[PDB]
């Protein structure tokens, strides 16, 4: 597995529709390019991916 | 999307409209009077000759 290191969020759009609409950006520092899981860790917020 | 905006009743000006909807990037409209006229309803007395 990557080891991922000082990693931060900003939100560019938001609007709360039935769709998905809001996106995400990660900035992250890592060793390797790999496949790796992203998850939320609430309900108020639900992921695509 | 709805928009309203008021623009100034001068031949040749370059009016420009800016429209920013939340989930997207900003846009610029331009809209320019290139003409005007304006009739009365005439309706006739005599003639003269």
């Amino acid at each position: 597995a990557p080891t991922i290191i000082d990693l931060t969020c900003t939100v560019a759009t938001c609007t709360h529709s039935s769709d998905f609409g809001g996106v995400l950006t990660l900035t992250y520092k890592t060793d390797k390019n790999g496949d790796c899981s992203v998850h939320s860790h609430s309900n108020v917020a639900t992921l695509q991916e | 999307y709805e928009h309203s905006t008021v623009m100034p009743n001068v031949v040749g000006f370059p009016y420009k409209a800016h429209i920013e909807r939340p989930g997207y990037s900003p846009l610029t409209l331009q809209m320019q009077v290139v003409e005007t006229s304006l009739e009365p309803t005439l309706n006739l007395e005599y003639i003269t000759c």
